[PDB]
């Protein structure tokens, strides 16, 4: 198993800032794309920003010019510096790997090479 | 019983089809039975569906076992001649579930080739897109697509009595004037059966063949650039360097062709200068001082090229004669003699058809290595 | 009319 460890949450005040950490442990291999979803509370889950091993990145209209996600292709982990925090990013943010195998079929009915983390609560108060 | 002329009561009938037709159908039915139980149970008892792929992997199987109920009940009719005696609701049952695992078996895979286009290009933007509720809606909808395309297989295929031969056939009879089945019943067969998903199929699989393409090539720029760096560093005369740092100037605007890549570029082309004039200790430090284990199968496109192969290769002997069907129908062509080579080659098709389709729910398993894993254990 | 037997 691909398992995630994710850090950083807290509860902080309108406007502040923080930095969620996630790093991919039990990999024999690099991880081939990694990002950020946030489930807000009584909405469905949205993907915030994604990082792949080369540098690019992908961010939501919501969090654009905000938010800064980050990797460290050595270590296997993604940041997410997250800046001028609103109450409507009050949610918990799940970390996301793909990870694949020694020579890849890209087929697995298993897991579909997409594995998740635990989950850490951010929460912005005004 | 409704009683017709056939116009070429001898289209068809030859022994070495009512001996060999029945034989193959019989290798399908073991065949089939074998496998596509197989990959039920490591799929739904081992796996416990967790992903969007094995639902339509666990539903191509249960649309294959389903038509193989009926296989039988073709085995006797060829071998008996090509005579019907289960009655018309029996063959009404067993003429649709032949036309319903084909809409089925074909939709399934298109869907499965859209599921491995959307989680190999695009992992993370649809990833909550592609859930297990979107797989089963896709599955019901297919069986009811299916069965509307298989409606005409319940409603005009009927038992015969061929005044001809006093034999007792299942058919639909492509009557001269008045006939309330439809003109194209075989062209649907061949559109929405074979020519719409095929080119869904194709197309999916052709942007992972592209890009699969733009990230192994782009790998091996990078490796080609790290591996001349190591030439230069070893490198003793001038030719050594100049081929190494000509092999990395051409390396990195390909890839840049996939953005500081021009700063790369015009320094490499700054350590040209060197090497060409006799510098070779300028020119080792320069390459110095400007400049890692991700999975990769070189064989994927192998696979990829299997896939589509397999589908067309498979079914375009079954939709040729299917649409030469059409043809006699229509009455762009009346002449007996090729409807004898039609109705003998159609058993045939099928054989080619249906025994490859039986035997897709286990190919695409072997793909994935936990399902090669579970499956493997069962035979030991 | 033509008698399309096969299944
Ligand atoms: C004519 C048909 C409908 C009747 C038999 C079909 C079913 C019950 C048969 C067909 C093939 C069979 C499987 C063939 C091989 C094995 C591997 C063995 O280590 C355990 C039993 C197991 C897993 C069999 C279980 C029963 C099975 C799934
Ligand atoms: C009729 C059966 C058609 C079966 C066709 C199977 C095609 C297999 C294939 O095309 O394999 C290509 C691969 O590149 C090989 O190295
Ligand atoms: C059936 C006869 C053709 C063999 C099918 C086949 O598998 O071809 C072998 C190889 O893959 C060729 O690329
Ligand atoms: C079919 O049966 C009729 C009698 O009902 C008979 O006259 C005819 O020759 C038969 N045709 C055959 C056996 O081909």
């Amino acid at each position: 198993q691909v398992q995630l460890q994710e850090s950083g949450g807290g509860l902080v005040a309108a406007g502040g800032s923080l930095r969620l950490s996630c790093a991919a442990s039990g990999n024999i291999f690099d991880v081939d794309i990694m990002g950020w979803y946030r489930q807000a509370p009584g909405k469905e889950r949205e993907l915030v920003a994604s990082i792949t091993d080369g540098g690019s990145t992908n961010y939501a209209d919501s969090v654009k010019g905000r938010f800064t996600i980050s990797r460290d292709n050595a270590k296997n982990t993604v940041y997410l510096a997250m800046a001028s925090l609103k109450p409507e990013d009050t949610a918990v943010y799940y970390c996301a790997a793909v990870a694949y195998p020694d020579i890849p079929t890209y087929f697995d009915y298993d897991s579909d090479n997409f594995y998740w983390g635990q989950g850490t609560q951010v929460t912005v108060s005004s | 019983i409704k009683r017709i002329q056939d116009d070429c009561p001898k289209a068809g009938r030859h022994n070495y089809i009512f001996v060999m037709i029945p034989t193959l159908y019989s290798i399908i039915f073991v065949v089939g039975i074998f496998g596509n139980s197989l990959v039920v149970i490591v799929i739904y008892f081992y796996m416990k569906l967790k992903t969007v792929a094995s639902v339509f992997l666990l539903n191509l199987a249960l649309a294959d076992l389903c038509f193989l109920l009926t296989l039988p009940l073709w085995a006797v009719y060829t071998a008996m001649e090509y005579r019907w005696p289960f009655g018309n609701y029996l063959c009404k049952i067993a003429s649709a579930s032949v036309s319903f695992n084909l809409y089925a078996s074909v939709f399934l895979l298109t869907c499965l080739s859209i599921d491995r286009y959307l989680a190999i290009v695009h992992p993370m933007k649809s990833r909550l897109r592609r859930t297990m509720l979107v797989a089963k809606v896709t599955c019901i909808i297919i069986w009811l697509l299916a069965g509307l395309a298989s409606l005409p297989a319940i409603i005009h295929r009927n038992v015969f009595f061929i005044e001809n031969t006093n034999i007792t056939v299942c058919a639909f009879h492509y009557e001269s004037q008045n006939s309330t089945l439809p003109i194209g019943l075989g062209l649907t067969k061949n559109i929405l059966g074979f020519l719409f998903p095929f080119l869904i199929i194709l197309t999916s699989y052709t942007l992972i063949w592209k890009a699969l393409k733009k990230a192994y090539d782009l790998e091996d720029n990078w490796e080609t650039l790290n591996d001349n760096l190591k030439v230069i560093e070893k490198a003793d005369n001038a030719a050594q360097v100049k081929d190494a740092l000509t092999k990395m100037r051409a390396a990195a605007l390909d890839a840049q062709k996939a953005h500081g890549f021009d700063i790369l570029v015009g320094q490499i082309d700054d350590a040209l200068k060197l090497a060409n004039e006799g510098k070779v200790k300028e020119a080792q430090a320069a390459a110095e001082q400007l400049k890692k284990n991700k999975p990769r199968n070189d064989d994927i496109f192998k696979i990829i090229m299997a896939i589509v192969l397999f589908f067309f290769f498979s079914w375009i002997p079954h939709q040729i004669f299917t649409f030469l069907d059409v043809l006699i129908q229509l009455g762009i062509i009346r002449d007996c003699r090729i409807a004898d080579i039609v109705d003998t080659a159609m058993p045939i098709t099928i054989c080619i058809a249906y025994f490859n389709n039986c035997l897709n729910p286990l190919f695409y398993g072997f793909l994935g290595k936990k399902f090669k894993r579970y499956f493997l254990q069962l035979l030991k | 009319g033509r008698v399309y037997y096969h299944p």
